[PDB]
């Protein structure tokens, strides 16, 4: 089969900067490619046909080049509705392969996390478990890291981690952290924590709590 | 192929180039059987005009086709030319004076201008990349060396196995088929008017960059169109040939030809079209240049490969430069743009045999083949112009 | 118009077959091929396969030989996909496209319009009422400058579950995050920022509503 190896799965834009997206083939497909654009609520639409062409209705902004097996998009005047998903296929040869979507996001300023811890709630421990609840709000670089401690024992078990998209009024990402431990176990233990590292600070955050308060 | 490759495939473009293919290696086979058969006012005047009326009429009609082009879209035109072309054989096959033959010639020239136009601008139309375009107009320009050298055998060996009729009748048959595959490719039924009007002729003809290369392509297939009925005179003049020599002499010239067209339409885009189209004018009139100085068959082998090699490099260089250069300075439609180009083509076909044979008369064969040269040697610095053309 | 339309989502047990649909409207539907896709979260697109409705032709990925059958019924204008012996690896979303020709010609070159796409999940889980707890900050920590607060959903099967904050009162520093399922289970997050001065008077109410099995739970947060 032919691989279109579509490289970075995000990418970061402003309006009205220029942005341009790769997809590489595998075996020398001939301007069979075409890209499609699918925005966060909808389905996809074809944006270019047969690796130059400019589908009926799209703007002039998008245009669509192709320098021996590497297919290029490029968006020269980025719009606020312009942030989307955009993904090559080839149709050259049985069977139709598409490359892996590349998403558009904004930029902004960096934002260190803002970090919250719960313990479990009265009603919770009275039906039996224990949920340890930790929320890391409005940060902006996407990629960050969370981390549980019992007395420092590093658990990896009953982690179940959630992550919000950008924000829209302010362009800024959030994720919550749910620890979930039976009640013997929880009241065994005595101080719980949940640290965050991210690229702000080299030191990670820490937000921590004991049984007995 | 299998019917089951036919109903479950996604149709490619290049359905359109076996089209275009198709229908001008017909088309050529049709111009070239035909021959043979002719002798069967004046008769002087009478042979010249059967044979230029083919020329005269697809060079009168390629603008009108391509102003039609883009008022009404190319699948129509291909059609009309394909059924233009069908009814002509038809009267080819049962016709006997020679006013029939007459307008069987002029019918077989307004199909070849419609096929010849349409079929080109819609290569260009749905292949926009230069490198593609140049490959597929090199394999579609590889149609012409096909046919010409299938046509004299086909139509010699049907001729007296079967009957008169027989590769007429034959050469219907294919049309027929030719059809068949065109109607499940294209919709012939519907008018599809361009989305943006092109540029207008006049103002097309005033470039210099597309007169440049249209007098190339005219300068270089002139030279042959006027030494192929002039060779034969002066072999059986001078060389006392016989009658197979004659045919199998002229053969390199369109072997050459078919691989040329076939190989430089990948590698002139990667050498320089101008560079390609200056070596092939250079080498066509090194070659016709040194034609007269053969005394045997022997020495007619290699300047005609080079005479077919290098005219393949110039057509298959100076072919998609067209569409480059519309799209470079003026606006995206090819309709137009490549009837300058079959105008370029016809010319010499159409004033080939008469000037050819009267230069012939007047001061000789020899002296023909060194003007032709040197003015191909001449016109070739001219190219140069065409390397970085101003943008729009 | 040209109309694709697709069911919204389908819910299957494991090891038990599911027929999708997609209704076509606006064109003469026994000229266009249909196209199958799959898109499974967090990853690339996969073609599944081709049907003409005309010829009822197939096109099959070799990949989905086995589990994928297209079939059409021309009567209503119909597309059909039967997945077979279903596993949790074919929870995805299926689009359903529609090629369209040349202008004047028959070659493809794009597909120009495409359906919804069809939400499928294969769990063994049963319809179960979810489970709210209220989230006070820790005892003491009383910061000035800001209180967080939230409201913990955990239990619930079924995918869709509105959660609101003072029946849309409040929903400026409000963060809903998506649901996750886990052990056949989903579970929902909620936090909502407000002034310091705000939580201590004024009351803050975590409302849950689950449409698949009725349930409307109030649930007041209250300093510990
Ligand atoms: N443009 C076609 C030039 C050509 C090539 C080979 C031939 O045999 C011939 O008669 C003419």
């Amino acid at each position: 089969d032919i691989v279109m190896t579509q490289s970075q799965k995000f990418m970061s834009t402003s309006v009205g900067d220029r942005v341009s997206i790769t997809c590489k083939a595998s075996q020398n497909v001939g301007t069979d490619v075409s890209w499609y654009q699918q925005k966060p609520g909808k389905s996809p639409k074809p944006l270019i046909y047969w690796a130059s062409n400019r589908f009926t209705g799209v703007p002039d902004r998008f245009t669509g080049s192709r320098s021996g097996t590497d297919f290029t998009l490029t968006i020269s005047n980025v719009q606020s509705e312009d942030l989307a998903d955009y993904f090559c296929e080839q149709y050259s040869s049985y069977p139709l392969t598409f490359g892996a979507g590349t998403k558009l996001e904004l930029k902004r300023a960096d934002a260190a996390p803002t970090v919250s811890i719960f313990p479990p709630s009265s009603e919770q421990l009275t039906s039996g478990g224990a949920s340890v609840v930790c929320f890391l709000n409005n940060f902006y670089p996407k990629d960050i890291n969370v981390k549980w401690k019992i007395d420092g024992s590093e658990r990896q078990n009953g982690v179940l981690n959630s992550w919000t998209d950008q924000d829209s009024k302010d362009s800024t990402y959030s994720m919550s952290s749910t620890l979930t431990l039976t009640k013997d176990e929880y009241e065994r233990h005595n101080s719980y924590t949940c640290e965050a590292t991210h690229k702000t600070s080299t030191s990670p955050i820490v937000k921590s709590f004991n049984r007995n308060e | 192929a299998l019917v089951r490759w036919l109903q479950e495939s996604r149709r490619s473009r290049k359905l359109i180039l076996f089209i275009v293919f198709l229908a001008l290696l017909l088309d050529n086979m049709l111009l070239t059987v035909v021959v043979p058969i002719i002798p069967s006012l004046n008769e002087n005047v009478q042979v010249g005009l059967l044979f230029a009326s083919k020329a005269t009429v697809q060079l009168i009609t390629n603008p009108f086709i391509g102003l039609l082009t883009n008022r009404i879209g190319y699948p129509i035109p291909i059609f009309a030319g394909f059924c233009i072309m069908f009814v002509s054989t038809i009267m080819f096959a049962f016709s006997s004076s020679y006013a029939f033959l007459l307008i069987a010639r002029s019918l077989q020239g307004i199909g070849s201008s419609c096929s010849s136009v349409a079929g080109m601008g819609m290569l260009a139309s749905v292949y926009t990349d230069d490198e593609e375009r140049g490959n597929v107009m090199g394999i579609a320009l590889g149609g012409l060396a096909m046919g010409v050298l299938v046509g004299p055998p086909f139509g010699s060996v049907l001729y007296e196995f079967v009957g008169k009729t027989a590769p007429f009748l034959v050469l219907a048959a294919l049309v027929l088929l030719d059809g068949a595959i065109q109607l499940f490719v294209l919709q012939p039924s519907r008018v599809q008017p361009e989305s943006q009007k092109g540029t207008p002729l006049t103002t097309l003809l005033k470039d210099p960059y597309i007169l440049i290369a249209a007098g190339s392509i005219c300068f270089a297939n002139m030279g042959i169109a006027m030494l192929e009925p002039a060779l034969p005179i002066w072999m059986m003049e001078t060389m006392c040939s016989r009658k197979w020599q004659l045919g199998v002499a002229f053969l390199p010239a369109s072997i050459s030809y078919l691989i040329g067209t076939n190989i430089f339409g990948i590698l002139a885009h990667k050498m320089g079209r101008w560079l390609c189209a200056l070596l092939g004018m250079i080498i066509v009139g090194v070659s016709i240049l040194c034609i007269p100085f053969a005394k045997n068959i022997y020495g007619l082998i290699a300047p005609n490969f080079g005479v077919g090699f290098a005219i393949g490099m110039v057509d298959s260089s100076m072919m998609p430069i067209m569409g480059y250069l519309v799209d470079l300075r003026h606006v995206s439609v090819y309709g137009s743009v490549y009837a300058i180009a079959d105008v370029a083509f016809c010319m010499g076909y159409a004033i080939g045999p008469s000037a050819g044979g009267a230069i012939a008369k007047a001061i000789g064969f020899p002296w023909l083949m060194t003007i032709i040269g040197i003015i191909d040697i001449l016109f070739a610095p001219l190219c140069f112009f065409l390397r970085s053309p101003p943008a729009k | 118009e040209v109309k694709l339309q697709e069911s919204g989502a389908e819910l299957v047990k494991p090891g038990a077959s599911v027929k999708l649909s997609c209704k076509a409207s606006g064109y003469t539907f026994t000229s266009y091929w249909i196209d199958w896709v799959k898109q499974r979260p967090g990853q690339g697109l996969e073609w599944i396969g081709n049907i003409y409705p005309g010829n009822s032709s197939t096109n099959y990925n070799e990949k989905f030989k086995n589990k994928a059958t297209l079939t059409v019924d021309t009567s209503s204008s119909t597309a059909y996909m039967q997945l077979s012996s279903l596993t949790s690896d074919d929870s995805a979303v299926y689009y359903c496209a529609r090629e369209d020709y040349y202008d004047g010609t028959y070659v493809y070159y794009a597909m120009d319009f495409w359906g919804q796409g069809t939400s499928v999940t294969v769990s063994s889980a049963k319809t179960t009422a979810p489970s709210v707890y209220p989230l006070a900050p820790v005892c003491g920590d009383t910061s000035g400058s800001s209180v967080t607060l939230g409201c913990l959903v955990k239990g619930y099967f079924p995918e869709p579950v509105t959660l609101t904050w003072n029946s849309g009162s409040l929903s400026s520093g409000v963060h809903t995050f998506p649901a996750v399922l886990q052990s056949d289970l989903y579970t929902l997050s909620s936090s909502v920022t407000v002034t310091s001065s705000t939580w201590p008077s004024q009351s803050i109410t975590c409302n849950v509503a689950h449409p698949a099995s009725s349930t409307k739970v109030d649930k007041k947060i209250e300093p510990r």
